[PDB]
RNA sequence: AACGCGACGAUACUACCCGCACGUUGUAGACGUAUAAGAAUAGGCUCCGGCCUCGUAUCCUAGCAGGCGAUUCCUCCGCCGGCCUCGAAGUGGCCGUCGGUAAUUCGCGUAUUGCAAUUUAGACACGCGCGGGAUCAAAUCCUUUGCAGACGACUUAGAUGUG
């Protein structure tokens, strides 16, 4: 396209007050609608979440995991 | 070092347009006389097609009924481009701004009045000190020539002549400096042992 | 039709200018220059060879 | 990721001399002299052994090191051009109108002019001027073929592309009209 | 009309100025460019046309021509110009 | 094969190089932390040249042409000091031109007002001798 | 042949007033002293005298030179510009103008 | 963020007749000051266990400082940050002199690279890599490369910002 | 460009140029208003030894606001001439004369402006005075013309000639 040689009309970034008020109002309205939909919530919710765990690139994954295991063993035998 | 001079001449080669204009405008409003040379050697950051696009948009902006009066006068010379930046940074619609703009002077190339004068540099606007090495830049002279500046070749020829004369002057400077070095050692003995060590102790 | 500012038309005009009109105008220029040339031939300071000074401003008045 | 050091190396033949300025590279050898400016790329030129030159980038990016692979091959191409040279063999074919190729060299500007006549019966002459340092000949080893040789690979290739582009068919069937001048073989003189 | 010649205005001078001389190179022989004359009128001629490819080739065509009286000009001066960044 | 290259000659940062800090001090690099910070130590007996062991940025740092030949990486204060007096860093820093300029600057700054007249007068005498010498040539 | 200068003041430039973004206060002026770059350099000249010297049309008591006296009060910002208080506010046409900064009263 | 130090906090549920001598929970955190340290400790304890600020007390808060702030160490930080998609894990490596410096650099780098903020970043485990072969990231590998020496090309000189005009064009070589 | 510029002709008066007596004359603002290489910045400079972050450098800087006189000095500065040089909005060098001139040292004066009060001191521009050289003009109105024209404006012509 010949944009460099024959530029077209610029698009103003100067925000009008009418636009700022409208966008703020509609942002607030969307937030309230999201809150009401979350109140509705026709979806299940669980207690425990999927913990991704220690990354495979951790230098001490083996040590941490065996620490955890001996902790479980100790807790089980003590309790 | 915050020094006041009568008139300071700024060599425009390798200087960023906006930053040099900022420094120059602040100096003009503080009361310092500025003479900017080599406005065609000035630089603009970004790339040349971006600069040319901006100038073509500037050309697009024009008054309808009467282009003669009230319209944006699109000056194509690099000195006028730099002057446009400085004027946009100075409150030109006041008496104070008019006085500052009267303190400002700009030229293309280095006229013979200013070729024998000292040209200062602004490290706060230098391209090689400011831009990252991998970044692109364009030349105000090239932009002016591609928008319609008619006198690129004349200024180039005059700069060639000035550089030849400067080379002759620099050969003379070599002769003078060599003679000065020989003169210093020659009277290094004929002087006074005390004075010599006295200067060494006092830092000269 | 091709415009008067077409690149190919300009190349054709350049070829024509270089091949025919060039020689013709050079010959006529030689003849007229010869005629006008024939019609024409029909101390430094006190001699003028040393070019010296005869008889707003660019610099700020000090 | 700002690699601390990246290095490249270019070997040189015994019978060549490389003189490299700030970023001007000049190479001399049996075939001639080639010079090129590489001031647009950040590189430190160095010597590591008797007959190998070194190119390095400190604190650079992948774009920077990619420039170092291009800078090497360009310098290597110049070395090969000054050692063995470059040569493009091109062939012109036709169906009904023989393509007449006239190659001459003008004393002024010292360049080679190639004139193409009778390209599918056109009455227009097509004149192409070579880049300086390029020799063009109609060799009597095969018919309907031309050899364009020189020191600079860029110049030789650009000239060959110039003839190929100037002999282009317009407003016809590509599948039917098979006339033009095409690059057939690419290589070195030696 | 044409926006090239508009705003339409009286000529600032009666003589009329050249505004552009042909570009000069040292190779050509030394010559003058322009001249002056006074328009006397117009008359009619005929020309044994020798224009190839035309319908009036090798025929006689009546054309209108203008006459400008051109008494010899007298040279009284010599002006030297220089090139500057301002023109 | 003939090669002629004149591109650059930088000063590198490695273990054992001494560098100058804007306090005017000197510190040798013990460990290189990142590409723009190093760990340095100045064990110099001169109080003006002494620098506590710690992290210094290369932006504040300035590279001097003195390198301790085989200073081990990670050398603690006592050993870097042993290398400092073994190599005589103070003498070579004094011989370097940067310290000479610093000393000239210090003398000129500490030079008082009577001393400023004395310098003016003595430079006038030396100037007279120098002009006599220059007139002959 | 003394061929030497006779200056005993430090050059300064009246820049503007102490002002906000809109409101300007002519009471105190901003002075840029020649050679001052930081607040310590300013702290040296706190308390020193300052004079604005200008030329008038009429000679009143033997001269056309009229002077407005004041003193440096406190540093301004971080660039060594100082605030100054004069017996009368400066003419406001002397923005970017010269003032003479005198070393008295002295403490060194 | 800011200037940080190690803060190790022990706090416990307020003693009652039902459960005297409670568990005395402890954890080490990074805060600019002790008030923020205690607030973060209570927030984390509320998130983990069913103990709140009102029903608890702070047994001890002490500043853990570095054992050896003078020797260069490599640190591996495992952290969890929540963005618009959810919670994500990262292991990142930093070459510093202290765990405090490592955490400072980690906050700065996470803000720069992912726009993650203080309450969006969780510090799960910061460790000191006891030796090489424990470094997994190429930048710290090239930092620990043998006989590491490099120049500093294009060094912009440090000129005073009040030195508006210079007489000579500056050099960027030393 | 009617508030952009250049070249040239003639410039009566007025006073056009030259020297100082200056001005109770003006100036967005003297007070050492001192300082010409070019070019690169992942390089450069050089006397070819070497040097380069750093103009916090170089020059100049003493004398009743800078007096008078000496020993000693051939160094610096300015005005006029001669030979050349500088045209991008025009200058500098060489020689010469003439005047001034602490690199060293000394003598005779400074007082009283009274404990500070801009140390009225520079440049360009403008104006009044003398005494030296010189110059001795145009335009508009009026009449006329018609290559012009709403009115102005414009092209022409009126001094002894091709009027």
């Amino acid at each position: 396209a010949g944009t460099i040689n024959k530029p077209k009309k610029p698009t103003s970034k100067r925000k009008t007050t009418r636009l700022r008020a409208k966008i703020s109002k509609r942002a607030a309205e969307k937030k309230r609608k999201e809150r009401k939909l979350a109140r509705k919530n026709p979806e299940w919710r669980s207690k425990l979440k999927k913990d991704p765990g220690i990354p495979n690139l951790f230098p001490y994954k083996e040590r941490l995991l065996q620490q955890r295991e001996e902790e479980r063993i100790r807790r089980k035998e003590e309790l | 070092m915050s020094s006041f001079e009568s008139v300071v001449v700024i060599d425009g080669k390798g200087h960023l347009l906006g930053r040099l204009a900022s420094i120059v405008a602040k100096q003009l409003l503080s009361g310092q006389k500025i003479v900017v040379v080599r406005c065609e050697a000035l630089n603009i950051s970004g790339e040349f097609f971006r600069a040319k696009l901006k100038y073509h948009a500037y050309l697009r902006k024009m008054t309808r009924y009467n282009p003669t009066r009230g319209g944006p006068f699109h000056f194509r010379a690099p000195s006028r481009i730099f002057y446009k930046a400085v004027r946009g940074m100075i409150p030109h619609k006041t008496a104070r701004g008019a006085a500052a703009l009267e303190r400002l002077k700009v030229f293309e190339g280095v006229p013979p009045p200013y070729d024998k004068k000292k040209k200062m540099v602004v490290p706060q606007a230098l391209r090689v000190l400011r831009l990252q090495p991998g970044r692109k830049y364009c030349t105000v002279g090239r932009l002016s020539h591609e928008v319609g500046w008619k006198y690129q070749d004349v200024v180039a020829r005059l700069e060639e002549r000035r550089k030849a004369k400067g080379a002759a002057y620099y050969e003379r400077k070599k002769l003078a400096a060599r003679q000065l070095s020989e003169a210093k050692k020659a009277a290094a003995a004929k002087v006074d042992p005390k004075v010599s060590e006295a200067l060494a102790a006092y830092g000269y | 039709a091709k415009s008067a500012r077409a690149s190919r038309i300009k190349e054709n005009h350049q070829r024509f200018k270089k091949n025919i009109a060039g020689p013709v105008e050079a010959a006529r220029l030689e003849r007229l220059s010869a005629k006008l040339m024939a019609i024409a031939q029909a101390s430094g300071v006190k001699s003028g060879k040393s070019i010296g000074r005869k008889d707003s401003s660019i610099v700020f008045p000090m | 990721m700002r690699y601390i050091h990246s290095e490249e190396t270019i070997p040189v033949p015994e019978n060549l001399k490389v003189s490299i300025k700030s970023r001007l590279v000049t190479v001399e050898g049996p075939r001639g002299k080639l010079q090129k400016d590489l001031s647009h790329i950040a590189v430190n030129f160095s010597v590591v052994k008797k007959g190998v030159i070194g190119l390095e980038i400190h604190h650079g990016s992948r774009k920077d090191v990619a420039a170092l692979r291009t800078v090497r091959t360009i310098i290597n191409n110049m070395i090969i051009g000054v050692t063995k040279g470059f040569k493009y063999k091109m062939r012109y074919v036709y169906a009904h109108f023989p393509i007449n190729v006239n190659v001459e060299k003008n004393a002024e500007t010292g360049c080679y002019e190639v004139e193409i006549r009778n390209f599918i019966g056109e009455k227009i002459v097509r004149k192409v001027v070579m880049a300086p340092g390029v020799e063009v000949e109609i060799s009597k080893a095969q018919k309907d073929e031309l050899i364009l040789s020189g020191n600079s690979l860029e110049a030789v290739s650009q000239s060959a592309a110039d003839i190929q582009q100037i002999c282009k068919v317009r407003n016809k069937d590509i599948r039917k009209f098979l006339d033009g001048i095409y690059v057939s073989e690419k290589g070195n003189i030696v | 009309g044409s926006l090239a010649f508009l705003p339409r205005k009286r000529a600032a001078r009666h003589r009329g100025r050249v505004k552009s001389f042909p570009k000069d190179d040292p190779k050509k022989p030394v010559h003058l460019t322009a001249a002056m004359g006074y328009k006397a009128g117009m008359t009619t001629i005929v020309r044994d046309l020798d224009r190839p490819g035309a319908k009036a080739h090798k025929k006689e065509v009546v054309e209108a021509v203008t006459i400008i009286d051109c008494p010899p000009m007298v040279v009284v001066g010599l002006v030297g110009y220089i090139e500057t960044p301002r023109g | 094969a003939e090669i002629n290259v004149e591109a650059t000659s930088w000063r590198r940062v490695e273990v054992g190089r001494v560098l100058k800090l804007e306090n005017g001090s000197l510190a040798a690099i013990v460990e290189i932390i990142d590409h723009k910070r190093v760990l340095a130590d100045g064990p110099s007996s001169d109080p003006k040249l002494a620098t506590p062991r710690g992290i210094v940025p290369l932006s504040r740092a300035l590279l001097t042409p003195i390198v301790i030949p085989k200073l081990p990486r990670g050398a603690r204060t006592g050993a870097v000091k042993k290398a400092w007096e073994a190599y005589g860093v103070d003498a070579k820093w004094k011989e370097t031109n940067w310290a000479k300029k610093q000393l000239q600057q210090e003398r000129r700054q500490s030079l008082t007002d009577f001393d400023r007249f004395k310098v003016m007068r003595l430079k006038k005498q030396r100037r007279f001798e120098e002009r006599k010498a220059l007139a002959k040539i | 042949p003394s061929e030497a200068g006779h200056r005993l003041y430090v050059k300064g430039r009246h820049l503007s007033y102490q002002r906000g973004r809109r409101n300007t206060h002519p009471k105190t002026s901003l002075i840029k002293i020649e050679g001052v770059d930081d607040t310590a350099a300013a702290n040296f000249y706190l308390g020193k005298r300052v004079a604005y010297v200008y030329r008038a049309q009429k000679e009143v008591r033997g001269t056309k030179i009229r002077v407005i006296w004041g003193k440096i009060t406190r540093p301004h910002g971080n660039s060594g510009v100082v605030r100054a208080k004069f017996t009368h506010p400066l003419p406001a046409r002397s923005f970017g103008a010269s003032v003479r900064i005198m070393l008295y009263p002295s403490s060194i | 963020m800011g200037r940080l130090q190690e803060y190790q906090v022990i706090g416990r549920h307020l003693p009652t007749e039902a459960n005297p001598n409670p568990a005395l929970y402890r954890m080490r955190i990074f805060a600019p000051n002790e008030v923020v340290a205690k607030s973060r400790f209570w927030y984390f304890l509320r998130g983990l266990k069913k103990v709140k600020k009102a029903t608890g007390e702070i047994v001890s808060v002490n500043v853990i400082s570095e054992k050896h702030p003078l020797k260069v160490k490599n640190f591996g930080i495992w952290l969890r940050y929540d963005s618009r998609s959810g919670t994500h894990n990262m292991y990142k490596e930093y070459r510093e002199t202290s765990r405090v410096a490592a955490v400072e650099a980690m906050y700065a780098d996470m803000a720069a690279r992912h726009r993650a903020r203080f309450r969006s970043i969780h510090i799960l485990k910061v460790v000191e890599l006891e030796k090489t072969e424990d470094v997994k990231r190429p930048y710290i590998k090239q930092l620990v490369a043998k006989n590491l020496s490099f120049p500093l090309p294009h060094r912009v000189p440090k000129i005073s910002t009040k030195k508006i005009f210079s007489a000579k064009r500056p050099s960027t070589f030393s």
